[PDB]
């Protein structure tokens, strides 16, 4: 019976493990993709996928759910879960692999996570997930600024001084408050000093002298 | 990574760096900040710490 | 004449028959693989290694490399596979007193017809050229050019009974008829002298087997398992040797060997590019046994 | 590969007049399996025969002896000796023997000792018989262009364009003279009626079947001579239909659903013909109701039926000539005279029946 | 060794079209949009043309164009001196 | 009663609109019971319905129709080589599949639609009789009767209207040909529309490059034989006058570069017109504009024809747009690969003028890294300005690099462990990690190799390898010895040019030589070393710590991987032992492989190979016997057993040889020959010279499609190996051989055949000059080359 299947899915989800609960939730979803009583099963399936490392399946379930329900009372949880799946895709040290720092790696997932957490905080600031979303936005902004700093460090090592000043200018425009922009201000001063402009190097030295850390 | 109440990846709602604005030295200004990566102020319920209540509604 | 010289002369004639058994055992694995895939097309290549042992301190190792071209054809109510194979065999065999090193070049034409009724016929014709250089205690057998030619035809008739959507039973009977050129040896030394001569002999091998395949397809962990129990027995056996020397006349009986073969194969693909293979082949109850060739290979892509 | 084939060798035999295989002569080296309308054509008891590679041999009708013999390497580079690839059929008149080729050359050769009287270049490849009438030789080319040539110089010239589909059928209908008008077929399944000395009188008539696209025309190409009898022309498309058309209106058609790709013979009431599915039959002149059908030779690629001594003679692709009774439609005789097969028009004229095999061997057969 | 190219491509014939009191849009039409600019206070465009062919010396030309706040060029500074 | 609306049910492939016309009753009719039975019978008799139910539900006819039986089985009876599986899947892809109702009118429609389709694509297959066979319970059997006529083959390809060229010249470069491939010619007998279009485009390109600028194809007739087995292709072509180039005028916006653009054009009078020369001049002008940063030029060349003077002149409209400047280089789809790994391969610099050639060189560098499945490039014009570009590289990460763990257990063999970890991008960095391990009862190997490309941003490679080898003295001694050699090498390599690379480095090597057989060449070195081994006794322990300076050079320019056809690869590897080691020596090795094509098709290739090696000691020391050179075998001097060309051991009377099958064993082990004995086993030499000359043919009988995978070759090999420190002396065994002059010469046939087991090479060799002691090997099998 479907009520028996939902109760065994909830007991396997709470007492057991998410792997044993995905198959039980999938048994409800296969009968009712567009069928009735399929909306709480989709939210249970989204949590079960996220906790099972099935991040593309969790994102596909979230996309199905936000198309089937454009407005719902728990839409804040769905918006938090998209940024949370993208944050778990960044840090792709998952499934048996790890990396020492992953700031250098593709920031596309981190940008999607930052966009979803911001859209949640400016849409629903009264949710229980607002403080965690704001902390994840601070960490994601530090990760994006560290990526643009790693790109500025490479171009400094290669000798691409116009690329280095254009990168540090992009970092000052987009991430003025991050530690990586302070780390990058020396690179912008060095890149101007390697060129025939010392007035810009004096301006960057004045910015560093005013406050850098 | 962790498959318990803690994150499927690693902690980003606890681990972070404080953000501090740069001062504008006299006789010049900092680059105009027109990025879309602005962080809105938080005024909701705190959920930070070991507790992370992410059970599906 | 010397006991060693007699053992070395018997070992030189027995190396052919062992190489012929080893090449037939390596060759049947292609037909097995081609049937378990249910047909393929284009170019293929396989590599095999094995070890055999016989009483009297006889141990042989063999590396076999097969290259070939296969073609799938639909005709009547049967699937027809027709192909051409070139094989290279590198073999080393030691009698305690006599050791040989053999290079073999084989050319074969094979055809497998799989009928929709649940049956198959495999026919292969093979010509193998064998060059051997060897070591001998005295210069009479010496170290020198030894060239032989082997022609053999293998015919396997079997049935495929699917007892489940993922489980099969294959009862099969294979007959291999070989022809090897007659031979005889007289010692080269002028201080020691003896002559060993064997009758021309055609080794014909009959094999009856029942293979059992089972699959355990998990959520993503495809597991293919097969097991086979066969019996290899001489129907036309090795020639009997006649030795004449300063100790007179004697007759040494040819090999008549019967052995039970146990084969186990496992292929477990846990994920994309993450796989575990295992092969086990073991013979027993013959004077010559194919010994434990069990190997496992785990290949994990990061 | 393997085909169903669908062809059964006919076993029954009644050679009451055992066919004499006589007066044989290998012409060239053969036409081969290449499609050709080459055929031995005779006038004056002199057979003019031709093979691919420019090989014209005149012959004796009462023997294999040759009255004239020639080979052609002209306008393809004399030094080169390039293959003319003759493929229009010999048609003889005026002291001139007209042969078309797949090098776009019509090579009129004189009856006396093979003088090349006029190699006229025509637009496209000639693959039709060159039917001469009114002092104009009319040649239909595979480019879909009907070309007229004067008997003396090939200088008289007019081009008529007939419709060409993207996938045509090979073979080009014969221009048949009727009232000094050539009632030509065509590859768009259209029986044109071009007047001679004019590009006009074209009552374009659609006789193509309408099923499918390119099953209208590439299935159905009129490649048979439009036979004129009683002032009415008859034409057949390959899967299309025999379509009787008058010569005074041209827009009225009555038909039975029957197609052919080889020539057919009308002797008054009966349109003896062979269907593109290899079946012999005799049809009524009015309507097309089957008077009799001999369906024994399915898929053997028979050749144009000829009336000889009251028997309908056909040749299969296995080299069997088959005499058929015209009253009931049963075999009177069968004989193999070749092993390379026939795919060329036989001629029955001057009391002689001649067939040219795929190897260029000309066989003369007496009933 | 890799060739390092940086900045805008400057020609001796198109830098001569630039004159004092020119609108910044006309300068951007004549030499293209500057890759390097002053992001600190005063609007100043830096047309650098820097070539390093791996081994050979650095070819550096610095064209500093100081724009008035209204958008008219006030101070061409052309340094063809190498770095 | 009166009909207001008529409805129909479940018509997935069936037509609802037609059903109202096929029903005699219309909307606005009046029905009685008799009419309802008559409409049910008419709708069943359309041929498209099995159950017809008509309800008079008030005044609306609810017609619930059940369609004809669903497709259940399709029967396959194809013979003749028809590839029946393709034909059934093609019928399913072009029409009905499973779950599609199959009607009884569709018996004629499938035969007719298959006939149209064959005539439409040209080549005629025999029509399939897709008869619909009725079965009970709403199921149907589709019995496909195959006539099986097949593969209508090309019979003649006729060029009509050519009077200045031979037909075979034009036929030779067509995809479709009547020719049967033996080992040089090619040809497709199958008919294909796309191949005919390609053949017509190659025919125009030929006639345009032969000087004809008025070449027109008036028509192309493709005709089908009535037997349906032959296809004819005739092309009506008209030639023009011979045109000679007089001059090229270039007009437009050349951006001041006329003194460079106009020197790549203006072909001197007396050259014939060529179309591909015009395309090459257009692309050279586009590349020259790209070099100045013009990445969107418009170069259009049009010909001015003169039929009075019989000439062609060219007008080249050159419109050079704005210079494009790269603003951001973005790498997207690299989850594990560090950005520095992708960005250091860039030859397009960020903040610079856009070079399309530089972007494609960056893309080729990312492709030849091997870390990505597909690497693409997106020239995104940045929103808002004309002269700005973002170059976005889309990449797909690979799981390249694997952990292979093998374990075996035999009866003559204990546990034989093998382990191999190959990891490119280790930790997602640019580091490459190779770990090898082998455990066996007669062999223990371990290696850890860590390589960093781009240690310095110029492109230098810093590698470090830690190796441990341990070989036991096995029974049946062949000069074999208990060797344990372990050490660490650090190597810094730097590219001094895009084809020349130089290498330098240091290596620490320890050796442990134990259980060595009494033999002259080894002891000549050991005596040079302080140790004087006990003359009769096999017991030995030689331990050396060697600090070697390693150097090398590589000139690599080869047109393609696996089967190079042109260019040269020269490798030089040498080592000098620096002061502070136990033994001091020097080695030089030079490998040269030069492929010279003697044809424009690149099949007739002459391959010259040279392997030279030399090495002596420093001062009074000799070169170590375990670092000597060996020749013979499949890589070098084919036709001899591996390592048998060179000096042979001269053995002293031994005491223990373990057990050799031979009673003699090695020289005088137990009693035996008192005089020194001549080995037939190679001990290696101080110097070597090998010269190979190979001839290369297209495959002697192979499908050209596979000719790239199969290199067929013939070969003549020469090899000599000799000692440089051999002092002449009177022995009873091996003759004094310090002469490089004895050469072993072999000749034969070599096959290279790609396989899913890697490059597999097979060769048959006949040694036609060999010396005594040398072994002969007639058949060679190997991997690589």
């Amino acid at each position: 019976p479907p009520n028996e299947i939902y109760a065994t899915a909830q007991q396997k989800l709470q007492d057991g493990n998410w792997r044993q609960a995905i198959t039980q939730l999938e048994a409800l979803d296969n009968r009712y993709p567009f069928g009735p009583y399929s909306q709480q099963v989709q939210l249970d399936l989204i949590y079960a996928y996220y906790k099972n490392a099935d991040l593309p399946l969790a994102q596909a379930a979230i996309d199905r759910f936000i198309r089937l329900n454009p407005t719902h009372p728990n839409i804040d949880y769905v918006m938090y879960m998209r940024g949370l799946t993208n944050m778990a895709l960044d840090d792709s040290a998952l499934q048996g692999f790890f990396g020492v720092d992953r700031s250098d790696r593709d920031p596309q997932h981190a940008r999607a996570a930052f966009s979803d957490f911001s859209k949640l905080v400016r849409g629903y600031p009264n949710s229980q997930y607002t403080t965690d979303a704001t902390k994840r936005l601070v960490f994601l902004k530090d990760r994006l600024a560290k990526y643009e700093y790693s790109v500025a460090e490479y171009y400094t090592e290669r000798g691409a001084w116009v690329a280095v000043v254009n990168r540090v200018e992009g970092m000052l425009r987009d991430y003025p408050d991050t530690q990586a922009t302070r780390d990058a201000l020396p690179l912008m001063e060095n890149a101007y000093r390697q060129m025939q402009m010392n007035a810009q190097a004096e301006k960057v030295a004045k910015i560093i002298a005013a406050n850098s850390s | 990574s962790r498959y318990k109440r803690q994150v499927s990846g690693d902690e980003a709602y606890l681990e972070a760096a404080p953000l501090a604005e740069l001062h504008a030295p006299a006789g010049m200004i900092l680059p105009v900040t027109s990025g879309d990566y602005a962080i809105p102020v938080t005024n909701g319920s705190g959920a930070v710490g070991k507790a992370l209540d992410i059970r599906p509604p | 004449a010397n006991k060693e010289a007699t053992r070395n002369a018997a070992a030189l004639f027995s190396v052919d028959y062992k190489a012929f058994l080893n090449e037939v055992n390596n060759l049947n694995k292609r037909m097995g693989d081609l049937r378990d895939i249910n047909g393929e097309a284009g170019a293929w290549a396989r590599i095999m290694s094995g070890t055999g042992s016989a009483s009297g301190g006889f141990s042989d190792n063999y590396t076999h490399v097969q290259v070939g071209v296969d073609k799938k054809h639909e005709l009547d109510g049967l699937d027809l596979f027709t192909g051409f194979t070139v094989t290279h065999t590198d073999s080393s065999a030691s009698a305690d007193v006599f050791s040989g090193k053999t290079k073999s070049v084989g050319a074969g034409l094979y055809a497998s017809a799989m009928f929709d009724s649940g049956a198959y016929i495999d026919l292969i014709g093979k010509y193998v050229h064998h060059d051997n250089e060897y070591t001998a205690t005295f210069a009479g057998l010496g170290t020198r050019d030894y060239s032989t030619h082997s022609w053999y035809a293998g015919a396997e008739a079997g049935y495929r009974y699917h007892v489940t959507e993922d489980a099969w039973i294959e009862p099969q009977a294979e007959l291999v008829y070989g022809s090897v050129s007659g031979k005889q040896f007289a010692w080269k030394d002028q201080g020691m002298h003896l002559s060993m001569k064997d009758k021309d002999y055609n080794p014909l091998i009959g094999r009856t087997g029942v293979d059992v395949g089972k699959s355990f397809s998990g959520k993503d962990w495809k597991v293919t398992a097969r097991a086979g129990l066969g019996y290899q027995f001489d129907l036309l056996a090795n020639g009997e040797t006649v030795l004449r020397d300063a100790s007179g006349e004697k007759r040494i009986k040819g090999e008549k060997d019967s052995r039970m073969l146990m084969s186990v194969g496992l292929n477990a693909e846990i994920r994309d590019n993450v796989r575990f293979g295992l092969e086990f082949e073991k013979s027993a109850f013959g004077k010559y046994n194919v010994d434990n060739a069990v190997c496992a290979n785990f290949r994990y892509s990061f | 590969e393997e085909d169903v084939v669908k062809m059964s060798p006919l076993p029954t035999v009644e050679n009451q007049f055992t066919p004499t295989t006589a007066w044989s002569t290998s012409v060239g080296s053969g036409i081969g399996n290449f499609y050709s309308n080459l055929h031995p054509a005779l006038a004056d008891n002199v057979v003019y025969a031709a093979d691919r590679a420019g090989l014209v041999k005149a012959l004796n009708a009462d023997d294999g002896k040759e009255i004239w013999s020639v080979s052609l390497a002209e306008k393809d580079g004399w030094f080169s000796k390039e293959p003319a690839l003759l493929s229009g059929g010999v048609t003889v008149s005026g002291g001139h023997v007209y042969i078309g080729s797949e090098k776009a050359q019509v090579y009129a050769l004189n009856t006396s000792d093979g003088t090349v009287a006029w190699q006229t270049k025509v637009a496209g490849e000639a693959l039709s018989r060159p039917v001469v009438s009114d002092g104009l030789v009319l040649i239909h080319t595979s480019n879909g262009q009907l070309q007229a040539l004067n008997e003396a110089d090939g200088a008289v010239k007019w081009t008529v364009n007939l419709d060409m589909p993207s996938l045509s059928l090979r073979g080009e209908s014969a221009p048949t003279t009727a009232f000094g008008a050539a009632v030509v077929g065509g590859d768009n399944g259209r029986v044109s009626a071009v007047l001679m000395e004019q590009g006009q009188m074209i009552w374009q008539q659609r006789i193509s079947q309408a099923t499918g696209s390119t099953e209208i025309d590439r299935l159905s190409d009129v490649d048979t001579t439009p036979v004129v009898v009683n002032g009415v022309v008859f034409a057949l498309a390959y899967n299309g239909n025999l379509t009787a058309l008058d010569l005074r209106s041209g827009q009225i058609m009555w038909k039975r659903e029957l197609g052919s790709v080889n020539d057919f013979i009308v002797d008054g009431n009966r349109i003896y013909l062979v269907d593109q599915n290899d079946r012999v039959m005799a049809l009524t002149i009015d309507g097309g109701v089957t008077l009799w059908t001999q369906s024994d030779l399915l898929h053997r690629l028979l050749t144009s039926p000829v009336l000889y001594n009251g028997n309908l003679v056909v040749g299969d692709s296995e080299g069997y000539l088959h005499w058929i009774n015209v009253e009931d439609g049963r075999f009177v005789a069968q004989q193999k005279v070749d092993s390379s097969g026939f795919q060329t028009e036989p001629v029955a004229a001057d009391g002689k029946l001649l067939i040219q095999a795929k190897d260029g061997t000309v066989y003369s057969i007496t009933r | 060794r890799p060739d390092i190219n940086q900045g805008n491509y400057l020609t001796a014939n198109d830098v001569s079209k630039i004159r004092v009191g020119m609108t910044q849009q006309q300068v951007a039409y004549a030499l293209g949009t500057p890759l390097m600019s002053d992001p600190f206070g005063t609007n100043t465009w830096f047309y650098v043309f820097r070539q390093q062919p791996g081994h050979e010396g650095v070819t550096q030309q610095t064209l500093t164009l100081t724009f008035n706040s209204s958008g008219v060029l006030t101070n061409i500074d052309n340094k063809p001196a190498l770095s | 009663f009166v009909v207001k609306d008529i409805h129909f049910e479940g018509l997935q492939r069936v037509a609802v609109g037609a059903a109202l016309l096929s029903m005699p009753v219309r909307t606005g009719d009046t029905v009685n019971d008799e009419d309802i039975s008559n409409t049910i019978r008419a709708l069943f008799a359309t041929g498209n319905f099995e159950d017809v139910r008509v309800l008079r539900d008030g005044d609306t006819l609810l017609v619930q129709v059940k369609e004809r039986p669903t497709i259940a089985s399709i029967t396959f009876s194809g013979n003749k080589s028809v590839k029946d599986d393709m034909l059934k899947q093609n019928l399913e892809a072009s029409g009905v599949r499973v779950g599609e109702s199959l009607d009884r009118t569709t018996i004629a429609d499938i035969e007719k639609g298959l006939e149209d389709f064959y005539y439409s694509v040209g080549k005629y297959s025999a029509s399939v009789k897709a008869v619909v066979t009725p079965l009970p319970r709403n199921r149907v059997d589709l019995k496909l009767v195959f006539q099986e006529g097949v593969s209508a083959e090309i019979q003649q390809i006729n060029i009509v209207g050519n009077h200045a060229f031979t037909t075979d010249e034009l036929i030779s470069h067509f995809q479709l040909r009547d020719e049967v491939p033996w080992w040089n010619v090619v040809g497709d007998r199958k008919y294909q529309k796309q191949k005919l279009a390609g053949d017509l485009e190659t025919l125009r390109s030929y006639y345009l490059d032969r000087g004809y600028a008025r070449f027109n194809i008036d028509s192309t007739q493709v005709s089908l034989t009535p037997d349906k087995k032959g296809i004819y292709v005739t092309v009506n072509i008209t030639e023009g006058d011979q045109y000679k180039l007089s001059g090229v005028e270039v007009s437009g916006n050349l951006a001041g570069h006329s003194a460079e653009i106009e020197q790549l054009t203006k072909i001197e009078p007396g050259e014939l017109y060529n179309g591909t020369k015009v395309t090459k001049m257009e692309d050279d002008i586009k590349k020259l504009l790209g070099r100045y940063g013009y990445a969107y030029p418009r170069v259009q060349s049009m010909p001015e024809i003169n039929d009075a003077d019989k000439t062609v002149k060219l007008r080249v409209n050159v419109d050079a747009g704005n210079r494009f400047y790269v603003r951001k280089i973005r790498f997207e789809g690299n989850d594990t690969s560090k950005d520095a790994v992708l960005r250091r391969e860039m030859r397009q610099m960020e903040g610079a003028w856009l070079g399309s050639d530089l972007v494609d060189q960056g893309k080729e560098r990312l492709n030849r890294l091997g870390f990505f499945e597909t690497v693409d490039t997106d020239t995104q014009r940045v929103p808002g300005s004309p002269d700005q570009v973002d170059v976005v590289y889309k990449v797909k990460e690979r799981n390249t690099g694997s952990f292979n763990f093998g374990i075996c257990y035999g009866t003559e063999s204990g546990v034989s462990f093998q382990a191999g970890v190959q990891q490119d991008n280790w930790l997602g960095t640019g580091y490459a990690v190779g770990i090898n391990g082998t455990k066996n009862d007669y062999q223990t190997y371990a290696e850890l190799s860590v390589t960093n490309p781009y240690f310095t941003v110029d492109g230098v490679s810093l590698g470090g390898r830690l190796f441990y080898n341990d070989f036991q003295a096995d029974d049946a001694d062949l000069s074999d010895y208990t060797n344990k050699s372990y050490g660490t090498d650090v190597t810094l390599g730097f590219p001094i040019n895009e084809y020349n690379s130089l290498r330098a480095g240091l290596g620490y090597v320890h050796n442990s030589l134990s259980n060595m057989q009494p033999q002259v060449a080894m002891w000549r070195y050991l005596y040079s070393m302080g140790e004087h081994p006990s003359t009769s006794d096999q017991d030995n322990s030689f331990k050396t710590d060697d600090f070697t300076f390693n150097y090398g050079w590589t000139y690599n320019k080869l047109d393609r991987g696996y089967f190079p056809t042109d260019g040269s690869r020269v490798n030089l590897t040498g080592k000098v032992t620096i002061p502070g080691s136990d033994n001091e020596y020097y080695k030089v090795t030079l490998d040269t492989a030069t492929y010279v094509p003697i044809d424009d098709d690149h099949k007739w290739v002459v391959l010259g190979r040279t392997r030279w090696g030399y090495g002596d000691g420093l001062g009074g020391k000799e070169m170590p016997f375990y670092e000597n050179f060996y020749a013979g075998g499949s890589s070098t001097v084919r036709g001899f057993q591996s390592n048998t060309i060179g000096p042979k051991a001269v053995y002293f009377p031994h005491q223990a040889s373990n057990y050799d099958p031979d009673y003699d064993y090695e020289c005088a082990t137990q009693d035996g020959a008192k005089d020194l004995c001549k080995s037939d086993d190679a001990v290696g030499g101080n110097a070597m010279a090998v010269a190979s000359l190979e001839f290369i043919t297209p495959t002697p009988f192979i499908s050209d499609k596979y000719a790239n995978s199969v290199r067929t070759s013939f070969f003549w090999d020469m090899g000599t190996v000799w000692d440089t420190n051999w002092d002449s002396s009177q022995y009873s065994g091996y003759p004094d051989y310090s002469d490089p002059s004895n050469i072993r010469m072999s000749a034969g046939i070599a096959l290279q055949w790609m396989s899913p087991l890697g490059p597999l090479v097979f060769s048959y060799a006949q040694p036609f000059k060999k010396y005594d002691g040398d072994k002969a090997e007639q058949f060679q099998f190997n991997i690589g080359k």
